[PDB]
RNA sequence: CAGCGAAGGAUUUGGUGGAUUACUAGCUAAUAGCAAUCUA
C-alpha cells in the first residue's frame, strides 16, 4: 500500500457480540445459492 | 428572390490559376471535363457495387483496396476499369500510361457519341456483366457441369476483365491503338450490340448456362 | 431529451454530519457529500437533493412539520431549503464552524451552536414568500469558554441544554423572562461533556462525558439546586464516547465510541440493552426516530450506516460505500442494477429503484480496473491489476470462472463478445490483447500487433469484429471468428483512449490525447467526423500548481466515452470536472455539466481565490493529499434517458423529468389539453391518444392511457401512426415499471406488438431503449407475480390431491 | 515577427516541406509555379487541396513547398498533403478554428491519406 | 396589483438617489445608512459592502433619514420609522396631514419637522429603553420668527436645547419646557446647509451665494466666514482627527477642502458627482477618521482618504490630496437593455441610457462592477478612429450572450443606437472586445445574435441583410439577403442546424446552415419588432403590431399559438426555462404570462411603471424586470418553483388546472391491479424469515375478523391487514390459533377469497395466502378434507381459477418481444 | 512605399482600491452593559 500510494497519480484514503459485517455479498435473500451439480 | 453572398472580393491570387481549373473549383468533373452527377446504373444490382457516388479528379486514388473482403467494390470503376487495363506481362507498374490512355480513350467517346463517357462506361459494365455461369462440378470425373448464379461482384469484375482483354485482344496486330480499340469495344457493349468481345462472351457463357441448366 | 437534472447519487450512503430522520418514520436524512441524499425507507426509494454546498456539509436538521432543512458546511454556509418542493429557499453564511443545529419541537425557533456563541433565530415560513432577509435573529448567548458539542431542547419550545469541549454544560431560557427557571451550569465532569438531555419529564438531567461517565442530575435537596445524583459508568476501555443520542419517551439512551462499538441503554434505570460493533472505525452520529423504533448509526471512514429496529432486532438497511475510488461502471442490460467496481478491489452492485446496495463481491486484492456485463443480463466480468479477469454470476452472485495470463501481469481494459463465449483483455506492459474461452477457461491466444499498451477495447454488438485503441495513435480492428484472424489499422492523430463503439457496431467513436473524438465507420476505415471536444471543458487549477487553469494541460481531453443507445449521442467524461455530451450528426456539443462546486475536492475551480496565497506557499498546503476530481467511467442506461457517471463522490446519475418541461411535436392552433379533454369525453380514443402526444404532456398521456377502456385498445392499437410508436412504447415501459395496473398495461403491449410486431422488426434500433423497458417491466414485476401465483396454485393442488393422518 | 507555419508531408521516400506564410497568394514548388508540376497528369493531385475548398482561402497567404526524393507519384503525393496540411495548421493558428475544422471537415471527406499518411506496414500474416 | 405568480423581491444594482445619507458607529466600525428611493441600504464603512436592507417598502418615497447606534429613523411621507437591523421596529405617526421634511435624534427627544415648521418632538417613556416611543409635544415656529426651515439639529454639550436652521435665520430652543431662548440675527440671504462642529457650540452654515459664516450660538454672533464665487453650496462636515479641517460641497459638483487654522483651500476636488443629477448631495469625514465619504444624485458613494503627510518636520503645512478609495455606484439613468451572463443566475448584464455598461451581481452586493470601454490596440498598424477625447459608447440597443466558449475568444455582441457597426465584448475578462462588426450596407444595427456554439456572430441590418462574422477572428462568413426592411430578430438553433430570421417585412424566414440555401418562409400580417428562441424546445415567440405573441414551431414551420390580449406595444418577452410560459411586458402598464400549451392568460400584474424589459433566468427562479424609471432593476421570485401554481384565464377539473394528474385504483373491477406502493413487499414477505435469518448478528386482528365473519364481508379487515408492516403481517399471521373446529382459518381463507374477488392489491393477496401455507399449512394437510375447509379451498380455487388470464397474457408477451427484440 | 486615422500613437512596470464562496453591523464577563469606562 505504501509503495504504491507513492507510485501513483490519484489520491488513495488509507471483544463485543459482532462487527455486523456491512458488506456483504450473495443477498437478494439467498440460502441455497447452490448449484444442483453442486448439491 | 434570395441570395448568398460568400466571396467577398474575387480570386485575384499572384500565381495566376488557369481560369478552367478555378472554374472547376465550383463542381468536381473528372478530368475537368466529365461531371459525375447525372450518371446512374440503369440496372439494379449493380447499384453500390459501382462507386459513382464519390467524385474524384484522375483515376489515380492510392487507396488501400485489397486488405479486407469487398472494399475493392468501393473504389470507383474508373480507376477499377484502368487497374484491369493495366494488367498484362509487357505492361506491369505502367498505371500512368494506364490513366491517359483512358483519358484519350473516353475521349474519342465523347466525340463520337456525346452524352458522357462516364454514363457510357457504366451501363457498359451492366450490359457486359454476365448473369449466369456453370462449374465444372466432378460426376465421376465426367463432361459435368450444372449452372448456377452469379453474385454481382464477380459479374463486376469480370466485366471488366472482358472488356479490358477484349480491347487488348483486338488491338493486338492492328493499326488502331488500345485507346480507340478500347472506345469501340466500350461503345459497343454500351449498345449491347452484339459485335463486341464481351458482349459475345457473355451471351455465350449465359447460354451454356441455359444449355446445362 | 437532453435535459439531464441531477437525479441520484449512488454510492457513499454516509461521509460526514449528522443522520436524521423524519418526524414521521419514513424517510432518513444523510449528509452524503456537500449534497443531502434522502432515503425513502417504506416505498423503498431515495434521492439526493439538488443543490450543492461549497465545503462539506456538517449539519442537518428539518423541523418536525418536515417541510423545511438547513444544512450547514465547515464554515457555516447555512442552507435551507423547501423539503416537499426540492428547492433552495436562502443562503446564509454564519460566520464561524458551525457544529450543531436544532430545531424546536414547535419549529418556530431554531437554534445552533456556532463555535462557543449559541445563537437562537426563527425561521421562516414555506407559506410567507422567499423574502430577501428572512432569517430574524432572537438572541445570542456566549456562556460557554470553549467550542460547544451538542444542543437540545426541552419537549417544549422554553429550555434549550447546550454541552461543550469546555468542562461545563449549561442551560437557557428562550425567552428573556424565565432567567429565574434556568440559568445554573453543569460542572462535574473529567473531559469533553458531550450529552446533555432532559428526562421525559424535564425533570431529570442526564449528562454524558466523553470517558464514559454518565451524571444524573436533579433539583433535589441537600434553596436546592441541580444535585447529582448518581454516576453511572461505562468502563469501555480505550473506547471514549463519540456520539450520545437519548430518545426521552422510551427513556432510551444510545452511545457510540472511538472503538468502533457502541450501545443501546434503558437509562434511568441503567440497564444495559445491547452492546455491539459495526467496525473496527468509530461510531460518527448516533440518531433516534421520534417513535423509538429505529436507531440510525454512521460511520465515517469506511462510509457505512445502518438503521437498526432494536424491539425486533431486525435491520432495516445496512449499507457501506467508497470514496474517490470508483473506478469503473457497467449497467445491467436491464437497466435495473449498476455495479460500481472499486479500486480498493471490490464489486459493488446498486439498484437503481432503490439506493442501496445487495452485494459487495470482495474477492480481488489490489484494483479492479474495468467491468461489464454479458450473455443476456446475468454474467458479468470484471477485471483488475490482479493479473485477473474473473466472470461473476449474477443470479448465484457467486464466481464461477477465473482467467489469469501466464506471468501476472495487471489487466486495464476488457470486452466480451455479445454471444458470450470470448473475453478478451489488455494490458499496460504486455502490447497484446489475451484472449479467453469462457466455456472452457483456458487461454485462448494472445493476439498481437500494437507497439504500445491498448488502452481500451470493444466487441462489435452484431457482427462480433473487435475494436482496439492504443498509444501507438492507432485503433485496429480485429475479425477473430471463421477462419481467417484478419487485422486491420486505423492510424490517427495523438495516442488513443477511450474507444466506445455504436449500438449498430458499425462505426467507432474514439476519444484521442489531443483533445478531439473521432468517429471511425467500420465496414471501411473511413472516418466520418470528428469533433474538436478540447475548449470547451473547464479544467480546473489545482491548489499546489504554478500553472494557469488555460495553459495547464492535465485533463484536456477525455477519458471515458459512451453513445446512447440510438446511436446518436455520445457522452463523454475526463479527468477533469466537467461531463459533456455531443450529438454525432451534427457534430456540435449540446450539454456540458460540472461534476462538483466545493473546493474539497481539488481541481474544481478554475481561478482560485487571492487572498490565500502568501509570500511562499498557498494556504491550504499547509497541513493542519487533497482528492483531484476525476469521472472515471460514464454510460447511458438501458432503459431511460438517464445516464450515470462514477466520480469520486460515487456515481453520479442524472435524467430526464418530462413532466417538468414544454417539449411538443408539431402541434397547430386548435389541439389543446382542453381540446383532447374534449375529445376523450366526445370518445374517438385514437384522436384524442394523438391529439396528447402531439402536446407531449405526460399527464395527459397518463389521463387518455387510463380513460382508454378495455374493449377497442385493440383498435387504436391498430390504428396508431408510425411516427408515434416510440413514444408510446417508452411511455407504456417508463410508467408501468411503477405503475399498479398490470393487466391493462399487459392488454396495452400485447395489442401494441401483436398490432405492429413487424415494424419493430425492421426497425429494432429505433426501439433498442424502448422495448427494453418493457422487458424489464416484464421479467422484474409480471413474472415474479406469475410466479407466485403458480406456487400458490400447485401448493393447493398437493395440499387438497394428497393425504394423510398420522 | 511574420505569421508563418511548417509542415510536412511524406509518402515513400518523398519528403515534402511547407513554409506557409501570411502573403498574396502564391503557390510555390522549388521555385516553380503551381501549375509548372510534372507529370502533368496528376496536376489534380497536386491541385485538389487548393480546389476542393476554393481559392479565397489561398489568397491570404502564399505557399513554398520543397520536395526531395521519392519518384514522381511519391512527390505529387506529398506535395499535396504538405499544402493541405499547411492550410489547416495556418487556420489553426492564426485564423478561424472554425475554419480549421471546416478545412479538416472537408479534406477528411474526401480522403484522410490527404491529411495522415499510413506509415506502419507490412503485415507478416 | 397583487400578483400570483411572480412576488417582487429587491431591485438591485441601486446604490443612492440623492437623498442625504447618515452615518452610525458601533464600537470601532461606521455604517452608512443611504436612501433608495422608497427602501433604505446599509452599507459598512471598511469594505463598503452591502449589510442591511428594509424588510419591506415605503408607502412613499423616503425623505429623510439618520442614525443612532443600532437605530435607523426614516421619514417619508407622514411618519417616522425606528428600525432595528433593518426591521421596522416602531412607527411613529405624526399628529398632522403635513409631510414631514427634517429630523435629528439627541439624548431622549427626537425631533421631526414637517413642511410648514412645525415640530413634533417625542420622548422615550422610560430614559432606559431604546428608542423615543411617546409624544411629547409640538413646538411651531411662526413666520415672524423666522423663515421656513431648511434644517435641525442639536449641538453638543447643550441641556436640551435644540438648533432649528431656517432660510434667513438661526433660531434655538429649550424643549423641556417647550420655549424659545436665543434667535439669532438677521442673515441677508439664503442658507440651506448646516452642520455642528467638533469644537465647542458653534455651527457652520452655507448660503446660496457660496459662503459658509461660522454661527457661535452661546456668543451669539459668527466668528468666521469662508467666501466662494457663485457656488450653490450644498453639504458641509469636518474632520475630527485633530487637524482642523472643513470640507464644503458645492452642487455644481465641487468638494473642496479648506484649513481652517490657516484659512486657506487645502485642495479643489471637481466634477466628483455630476452636475445635473445633484451634485454632491451629501459628504462627511467619518469622526476620528481621515476619510471622507462622499454621495451624490447620480447613484454613486465614495470614500475619499487623506494620506499622510510627506514633510516628516513640518507636516500640517503640507498635506497630501486626498486619493480616491472604494466606492459603489450604479448607472445614473434607467437601463435599457437587460440580460444573464450565466446559468447559475449569478451575474447579469445591463446597459443604460447613460451609455455605461455594468455587470451586476445578483448574488452578492459587492461585486457588481462595470464593463470597461478601453480599446484593444489594432495590432496591424491601424490607428483607433472615433475621436481623441474617451466619451462613452453610443447608446447600446441589443446584445447577446453566449457563455459557452467564455474568455477563449470574444464572448459577447452588442448593438449600439444608429451607428452603423456593432461592437462585441468580453464577460471573463470585462472589456471591450478587439473587433467591431459592421452591417456593410449602412443600415443601422437593429438584431444581434450569436450561436450557441460562441463562434458565429449574427448582425441584422435596416437594409435587410443579415451577416454573420466569426469571432476568433473578427472577419465575416456569408451576407444572407432576404429581407427588404429592418431586420429584427435573429436565432439559430442549439445544435446549429437551422437559423431563423424576423423582419420587419412581416417574413419569418427558416434557413439552414451547412447548405446556405433556405427552405422557408413565412408571412404574417403585421410588422415584427421583437423574437425570442426558446432553444431548448425549438419554439420561438415574435411580438406583431396587432399586438399578437405569434408562437411558431422552427421544424414544421406552423404558427403553432397566437396569444391575443394586450392593449399596446409590447416590448418584452421571454420564455420561462421550461418553455411553459411566456411573460411579455407591454405599454399599458401591464406584464401577463401566458401559458402556451393552453394557450390562456394565467395572470397579469399591474405595474405602476411600464416594465421595458423582461427577462427568466436560466433557471427558472428570478424574473428580472426594468422600468421606465428607477435606476435600479427590479427581480421578482416565482413562488411557482415552490407551490404548484393554477392555470385559469383571468379576465380583471382541478387536476387540469394544477397540471397534474393522479392515477385512479383500478380502471374497473375486470382488471387486476398490484398493491400502490413498493414493490419490494412481495418479496420480503415471502422471504422474511430467511431475511431476519440472514440479517441477525452471529386480539384486535381476531376481534376484526369475526367481526367481519359475523357481517360476511371482510373488506374492512383486508383494509386493516394490507397496509401495516411485513414484521407485523407474518407474526400475526403465524397464530391464528385453530386447534378443533378451523373456524378462523375458514374465515381467513373466505378473507382472501373475497379480498381476490375484487381483482385488487391480488398480489398482496396471493402472497397472504403463501404466508399462511408456509405457516401451518401443515395442519390443512393433516386434517384435509374437514368440510368447511375443504369447502373454503374449493370456492377458493374456484375463484382463484380466474388468475390464468395473467399467466397467459405475460407469457405471450415474453416471448414475443424476445422475438421482436433478438429475430 | 502605402493606407487606417476628431486637439497624439504603441509598449514595459510598480503601488493602491474592488472581485476571486452566497452580502443579517463592533466589543465584553453576553436573556444585559459598552460604543466617552468597567470602576468604589
Amino acid at each position: 500500500y505504501k509503495l504504491d500510494v507513492l507510485s501513483s497519480v490519484h489520491f488513495v484514503p488509507k471483544t463485543p457480540t459482532i462487527s455486523m459485517e456491512d458488506a456483504q455479498p450473495l443477498y437478494m435473500s439467498n440460502a441455497s445459492s447452490l448449484a444442483p451439480q453442486e448439491i | 428572390d434570395f441570395e448568398v453572398v460568400e466571396e467577398f472580393t474575387p480570386v485575384v491570387l499572384a500565381t495566376p490559376i488557369p481560369e478552367e481549373v478555378q472554374q472547376a473549383q465550383t463542381e468536381i468533373k473528372l478530368f475537368n471535363k466529365w461531371s459525375f452527377e447525372e450518371v446512374e446504373v440503369k440496372d439494379a444490382s449493380l447499384v453500390d457495387y459501382v462507386q459513382v457516388r464519390q467524385p474524384i479528379f484522375v483515376a489515380h486514388t492510392a487507396g488501400r483496396y485489397a486488405n479486407k473482403r469487398f472494399r475493392k467494390a468501393q473504389c470507383p470503376i474508373i480507376e477499377r476499369l484502368t487497374n484491369s487495363l493495366m494488367m498484362n506481362g509487357r505492361n506491369n507498374g505502367k498505371k500512368l500510361k494506364a490513366v491517359r490512355i483512358i483519358k484519350h480513350t473516353l475521349d474519342i467517346i465523347n466525340v463520337l457519341t456525346d452524352q458522357n463517357p462516364i454514363q457510357v462506361v457504366v451501363d457498359a459494365i451492366t450490359n457486359t456483366g454476365p448473369r449466369e455461369d456453370t462449374t465444372r462440378v466432378g460426376g465421376g470425373g465426367a463432361a459435368r457441369r450444372q449452372a448456377v448464379d452469379v453474385s454481382p461482384l464477380r459479374r463486376v469484375n469480370q466485366a471488366i476483365a472482358l472488356l479490358t482483354i477484349g480491347a487488348r485482344e483486338a488491338a493486338f496486330r492492328n493499326i488502331k491503338t488500345i485507346a480507340e480499340t478500347l472506345a469501340e469495344e466500350l461503345i459497343n457493349a454500351a449498345k449491347g450490340s452484339s459485335t463486341s468481345y464481351a458482349i459475345k462472351k457473355k451471351d455465350e457463357l449465359e447460354r451454356v448456362a441455359k444449355s446445362n441448366r | 431529451k437532453s435535459d439531464f437534472k441531477f437525479s441520484n447519487l449512488l454510492g457513499t450512503v454516509y461521509r460526514q454530519g449528522n443522520i436524521t430522520f423524519s418526524d414521521d418514520g419514513k424517510q432518513l436524512l444523510s449528509p452524503v457529500g456537500n449534497r443531502v441524499s434522502v432515503f425513502d425507507l417504506i416505498n423503498n426509494k431515495s434521492f439526493t437533493f439538488e443543490y450543492e454546498h461549497r465545503k462539506n456539509i456538517a449539519a442537518i436538521d428539518l423541523n418536525k412539520q418536515g417541510t423545511l432543512l438547513i444544512s450547514i458546511d465547515e464554515d457555516g454556509r447555512a442552507i435551507l431549503v423547501n423539503f416537499k418542493a426540492r428547492n433552495v429557499l436562502h443562503h446564509f453564511n454564519f460566520k464561524e464552524k458551525c457544529s450543531a443545529v436544532k430545531f424546536s419541537p414547535d419549529g418556530r425557533l431554531f437554534a445552533l451552536a456556532s463555535g462557543r456563541f449559541l445563537q437562537i433565530w426563527k425561521t421562516p415560513d414555506v407559506n410567507k414568500d422567499r423574502q430577501f432577509a428572512p432569517f430574524v435573529r432572537h438572541r445570542v448567548h456566549a456562556g460557554h469558554f470553549q467550542d460547544i458539542t451538542s444542543l437540545t431542547w426541552s419537549q417544549d419550545s422554553r429550555f434549550i441544554l447546550t454541552t461543550s469541549k469546555d468542562l461545563s454544560a449549561k442551560i437557557w431560557s428562550v425567552d428573556s423572562e424565565e432567567k429565574n427557571l434556568a440559568a445554573t451550569t453543569f460542572n462535574g465532569h473529567r473531559d469533553y461533556v458531550m450529552g446533555a438531555f432532559f428526562s421525559h419529564d424535564q425533570e431529570k438531567i442526564y449528562t454524558v462525558s466523553k470517558d464514559g461517565a454518565v451524571f444524573v442530575w436533579e433539583f433535589t435537596k441537600r434553596k436546592y439546586s441541580w444535585r447529582i445524583t448518581k454516576k453511572h459508568f461505562f468502563y469501555a476501555n480505550q473506547a471514549k464516547v463519540k456520539c450520545v443520542t437519548f430518545h426521552p419517551a422510551t427513556r432510551l439512551l444510545a452511545v457510540g465510541f472511538t472503538s468502533g462499538e457502541f450501545r443501546l441503554y434503558d437509562l434511568p434505570d441503567f440497564t444495559l440493552i445491547q452492546q455491539l460493533s459495526m467496525g473496527q472505525n468509530p461510531v460518527n452520529t448516533v440518531s433516534v426516530n421520534q417513535t423509538g423504533e429505529w436507531l440510525a448509526f454512521g460511520s465515517s471512514k469506511l462510509g457505512q450506516l445502518l438503521v437498526y429496529e432494536w424491539q425486533s432486532e431486525s435491520y432495516i438497511l445496512k449499507q457501506q460505500g467508497h470514496f474517490d475510488s470508483t473506478n469503473s461502471l457497467a449497467y445491467s442490460p436491464d437497466g435495473s442494477r449498476v455495479v460500481t467496481a472499486s479500486e480498493d478491489g471490490k464489486i459493488k452492485v446498486w439498484d437503481i429503484t432503490s439506493g442501496f446496495c445487495l452485494a459487495t463481491f470482495e474477492e480481488h486484492t489490489s484494483s479492479v480496473t474495468a467491468v461489464q456485463f454479458a450473455k443476456r443480463g446475468q454474467v458479468m466480468f470484471s477485471s483488475s491489476l490482479d493479473g485477473t479477469v474473473r466472470a461473476w454470476d449474477l443470479i448465484r452472485y457467486r464466481n464461477f470462472r477465473t482467467f489469469t495470463g501466464t506471468e501476472r501481469i495487471q489487466f486495464n481494459c476488457l470486452a466480451v463478445d455479445p454471444s458470450g463465449e470470448v473475453v478478451c483483455a489488455g494490458s499496460l506492459d504486455n502490447f497484446d490483447i489475451h484472449v479467453w474461452s469462457v466455456q472452457t477457461g483456458q487461454l485462448l491466444d494472445a493476439l498481437s500487433g500494437h507497439e504500445g499498451p491498448v488502452s481500451c477495447l470493444s466487441f462489435s454488438q452484431e457482427n462480433s469484429v473487435l475494436a482496439s485503441a492504443s498509444w501507438d495513435k492507432t485503433i485496429r480492428i480485429w475479425s477473430i471468428f471463421g477462419r481467417s484472424q484478419q487485422v486491420e489499422p486505423i492510424e490517427v492523430y495523438s495516442d488513443v483512449l477511450a474507444l466506445s463503439m455504436r449500438p449498430d457496431g458499425k462505426e467507432v467513436a474514439v476519444s484521442t490525447l489531443k483533445g478531439q473524438i473521432s468517429i471511425f465507420n467500420i465496414e471501411d476505415a473511413k472516418q466520418v467526423g470528428n469533433i474538436d471536444c478540447r475548449k470547451d471543458i473547464i479544467s480546473g487549477r489545482f491548489n499546489q500548481d504554478r500553472f494557469t487553469a488555460k495553459n495547464s494541460e492535465r485533463s484536456k481531453f477525455f477519458t471515458t466515452i459512451h453513445y446512447s443507445f440510438d446511436g446518436m449521442a455520445i457522452v463523454a467524461g475526463g479527468n477533469n470536472n466537467s461531463i459533456c455530451l455531443y450529438d454525432v450528426p451534427n457534430e456540435v456539443l449540446l450539454k456540458r455539466f460540472i461534476v462538483s462546486r466545493n473546493m474539497a475536492l481539488n481541481g474544481t475551480l478554475e481561478f482560485l481565490n487571492s487572498k490565500k496565497m502568501t509570500e511562499a506557499g498557498s494556504l491550504d498546503l499547509i497541513d493542519d493529499m487533497r482528492p483531484e476530481v476525476r469521472v472515471t467511467s460514464v454510460q447511458f442506461s438501458p432503459t431511460a434517458n438517464a445516464f450515470a457517471a462514477a466520480s469520486t463522490e460515487g456515481l453520479l446519475i442524472y435524467s430526464t423529468n418530462d413532466t417538468i418541461l414544454f417539449d411538443p411535436f408539431d402541434l397547430d392552433v386548435d389541439v389543446t389539453p382542453h381540446s383532447t379533454v374534449e375529445a376523450l369525453r366526445e370518445k374517438q380514443f385514437l384522436n384524442a391518444l394523438v391529439m396528447a402526444f402531439r402536446l407531449n404532456e405526460e399527464y395527459l398521456i397518463n389521463k387518455v392511457y387510463e380513460a382508454i377502456p378495455i374493449k377497442e385498445i385493440p383498435l387504436v392499437a391498430s390504428n396508431i401512426p408510425a411516427i408515434y410508436l416510440p413514444r408510446i412504447l417508452k411511455f407504456i415501459g417508463d410508467f408501468a415499471i411503477e405503475s399498479q395496473h398490470i393487466e391493462f398495461n399487459l392488454i396495452w403491449i400485447k395489442a401494441l406488438l401483436s398490432a405492429s410486431g413487424g415494424y419493430i422488426n425492421e426497425h429494432k434500433y429505433l426501439f433498442s431503449t424502448a422495448m427494453r423497458s418493457i422487458q424489464r417491466f416484464i421479467v422484474r414485476v409480471a413474472k415474479e407475480v406469475v410466479n407466485t401465483t403458480t406456487d400458490n396454485k400447485y401448493t393447493y393442488r398437493f395440499l387438497v390431491s394428497t393425504d394423510g393422518s398420522m | 515577427a511574420v505569421p508563418s507555419v511548417q509542415t510536412f508531408g511524406k509518402k515513400k521516400s518523398a519528403t515534402a516541406v511547407a513554409h506557409v506564410k501570411a502573403g498574396k497568394g502564391l503557390i510555390k514548388v522549388n521555385g516553380s509555379p503551381i501549375t509548372l508540376v510534372e507529370p502533368e497528369i496528376l496536376r489534380f493531385k497536386v491541385y485538389e487541396p487548393l480546389l476542393l475548398v476554393g481559392l479565397d482561402k489561398f489568397s491570404n497567404i502564399d505557399i513554398r513547398v520543397r520536395v526531395t526524393g521519392g519518384g514522381h507519384v511519391s512527390q505529387v503525393y506529398a506535395i499535396r498533403q504538405a499544402i493541405a496540411k499547411g492550410l489547416v495548421a495556418y487556420h489553426q493558428k492564426y485564423v478561424d478554428e472554425q475554419s480549421k475544422n471546416e478545412l479538416k471537415k472537408a479534406f477528411t471527406s474526401y480522403d484522410r491519406t490527404l491529411l495522415i499518411a499510413d506509415s506502419r506496414r507490412p503485415e507478416p500474416k | 396589483k397583487n400578483s400570483k405568480i411572480f412576488s417582487p423581491f429587491r431591485i438591485i444594482g441601486n446604490v443612492s438617489n440623492g437623498v442625504p445619507f447618515a452615518t452610525g458607529t458601533l464600537g470601532s466600525t461606521f455604517y452608512i445608512v443611504t436612501c433608495v428611493g422608497k427602501t433604505f441600504q446599509i452599507y459598512d464603512a471598511n469594505t463598503l459592502h452591502l449589510l442591511f436592507v428594509s424588510e419591506k417598502e415605503t408607502p412613499s418615497s423616503i425623505v429623510a433619514l439618520s442614525a443612532h447606534f443600532h437605530y435607523v429613523y426614516a421619514a417619508y411621507e407622514n411618519k417616522v420609522g425606528i428600525y432595528k437591523r433593518g426591521i421596522e421596529e416602531h412607527l411613529l405617526e405624526l399628529e398632522t396631514d403635513a409631510n414631514v421634511e427634517h429630523l435629528c435624534i439627541f439624548g431622549d427627544y427626537l425631533c421631526a419637522s414637517t413642511d410648514d415648521n412645525s415640530i413634533f418632538i417625542y420622548k422615550k417613556s422610560d430614559p432606559q429603553d431604546k428608542y423615543p416611543s411617546e409624544f411629547y409635544t409640538k413646538l411651531t415656529v411662526t413666520e415672524i420668527q423666522g423663515g421656513e426651515i431648511v434644517s435641525l439639529q442639536h449641538l453638543a454639550t447643550y441641556l436640551n436645547k435644540l438648533t432649528v436652521v431656517t432660510k434667513s435665520n438661526v433660531l434655538l430652543f429649550n424643549v423641556r419646557t417647550g420655549k424659545l431662548v436665543f434667535t439669532s440675527n438677521e442673515f441677508p440671504d439664503q442658507i440651506t446647509t448646516a452642520e455642528p462642529a467638533p469644537v465647542l457650540d458653534i455651527i457652520a452654515l452655507g448660503t446660496v451665494t457660496g459662503e459658509v459664516i461660522m454661527f457661535n450660538m452661546r456668543k451669539g454672533k459668527r466668528i468666521r466666514t469662508i467666501k466662494i464665487p457663485q457656488s450653490r453650496i450644498s453639504s458641509l462636515s469636518f474632520r475630527t482627527d485633530g487637524s482642523s479641517h472643513l470640507s464644503v460641497g458645492t452642487s455644481s459638483g465641487d468638494l473642496i477642502f479648506y484649513d481652517l487654522d490657516r484659512r486657506s483651500r487645502i485642495h479643489v476636488l471637481k466634477n466628483i458627482h455630476r452636475e445635473s443629477y445633484g451634485g454632491v448631495t451629501q459628504a462627511t469625514f467619518l469622526n476620528g477618521q481621515p476619510i471622507i465619504v462622499t454621495s451624490g444624485g447620480d447613484n454613486s458613494l465614495k470614500e475619499y482618504v487623506f494620506d499622510p503627510s510627506l514633510s516628516q518636520g513640518s507636516g500640517d503645512v503640507v498635506v497630501q490630496p486626498p486619493r480616491y478609495l472604494r466606492s459603489r455606484g450604479g448607472h445614473s439613468q434607467p437601463p435599457s437593455y437587460i440580460a444573464f451572463a450565466d446559468s447559475q443566475s449569478h451575474f447579469m448584464l445591463s446597459a443604460s441610457k447613460d451609455r455605461s455598461l455594468w455587470s451586476f451581481s445578483l448574488r452578492k452586493d459587492a461585486q457588481s462592477q462595470e464593463m470597461s470601454q478601453r480599446l484593444h490596440k489594432k495590432q496591424d498598424g491601424g490607428r483607433v478612429g472615433g475621436s481623441t477625447i474617451k466619451s462613452k459608447f453610443p447608446e447600446i440597443v441589443a446584445l447577446a450572450i453566449e457563455n459557452a466558449r467564455i474568455g477563449e475568444w470574444e464572448n459577447i455582441i452588442t448593438a449600439h443606437k444608429d451607428e452603423k457597426f456593432a461592437r462585441t465584448w468580453d464577460m471573463r475578462n470585462k472589456r471591450v472586445g478587439r473587433w467591431t462588426f459592421d452591417t456593410t450596407d449602412d443600415g443601422f444595427v437593429k438584431s444581434v445574435a450569436m450561436s450557441q456554439c460562441g463562434n458565429f456572430g449574427f448582425i441584422g441590418s435596416s437594409n435587410g441583410s443579415i451577416t454573420i462574422y466569426n469571432m476568433q477572428s473578427g472577419i465575416l462568413r456569408k451576407k444572407y439577403k432576404l429581407h427588404k426592411r429592418a431586420v429584427t430578430g435573429i436565432s439559430l438553433d442549439g445544435m446549429n442546424r437551422k437559423m431563423v430570421s424576423c423582419g420587419l417585412d412581416g417574413i419569418v424566414g427558416f434557413y439552414d446552415f451547412n447548405k446556405s440555401t433556405l427552405l422557408g418562409k413565412l408571412k404574417l400580417d403585421a410588422p415584427i419588432t421583437a423574437m425570442v428562441y426558446h432553444r431548448s424546445s425549438d419554439l420561438f415567440a415574435l411580438a406583431l403590431d396587432d399586438l399578437s405573441i405569434v408562437v411558431i414551431d422552427a421544424v414544421t414551420q406552423r404558427v403553432v399559438r397566437q396569444l391575443w390580449g394586450h392593449s399596446n406595444r409590447i416590448t418584452a418577452f421571454d420564455f420561462s426555462p421550461e418553455g411553459r410560459w411566456i411573460v411579455s411586458a407591454s405599454l399599458d402598464s401591464t406584464i401577463r404570462t401566458w401559458d402556451l400549451p393552453t394557450g390562456g392568460c394565467i395572470d397579469g400584474i399591474i405595474v405602476d411603471n411600464v416594465a421595458t424589459n423582461v427577462k427568466f433566468s436560466p433557471n427558472g427562479d428570478l424574473l428580472a424586470t426594468t422600468h421606465v424609471t428607477g435606476n435600479g432593476i427590479c427581480i421578482w421570485t416565482n413562488r411557482a418553483q415552490f407551490k404548484t401554481v393554477s392555470t385559469r384565464t383571468i379576465d380583471e377539473l382541478n387536476d387540469i388546472d394544477f397540471n397534474t394528474y393522479t392515477s385512479l385504483e383500478q380502471i374497473d373491477k375486470e382488471l387486476l391491479t398490484l398493491s400502490i406502493g413498493p414493490r419490494s413487499k412481495m418479496n420480503t414477505l415471502l422471504h422474511l424469515d430467511v431475511i431476519r435469518k440472514r440479517s441477525k448478528p452471529k386480539s384486535h386482528f381476531t376481534k376484526q375478523l369475526r367481526e367481519g365473519s359475523q357481517s360476511k364481508d371482510y373488506s374492512s379487515l383486508l383494509a386493516t391487514l394490507i397496509n401495516f408492516s411485513p414484521a407485523a403481517v407474518d407474526l400475526e399471521i403465524r397464530s391464528l390459533n385453530s386447534f378443533e373446529p378451523f373456524d378462523e382459518i375458514v374465515w381467513f381463507i373466505d378473507a382472501l377469497t373475497q379480498g381476490l374477488k375484487s381483482n385488487k392489491n391480488f398480489e398482496l393477496y396471493e402472497t397472504f395466502m403463501s404466508l399462511l401455507f408456509k405457516a401451518h399449512g401443515d395442519v390443512i394437510h393433516a386434517n384435509n378434507k374437514n368440510q368447511d375447509i375443504a369447502s373454503a379451498l374449493q370456492n377458493w380455487e374456484d375463484v382463484h381459477k380466474k388468475e390464468d388470464r395473467l399467466d397467459d397474457l405475460v407469457k405471450f408477451c415474453m416471448g414475443v418481444a424476445a422475438f421482436v427484440t433478438t429475430a
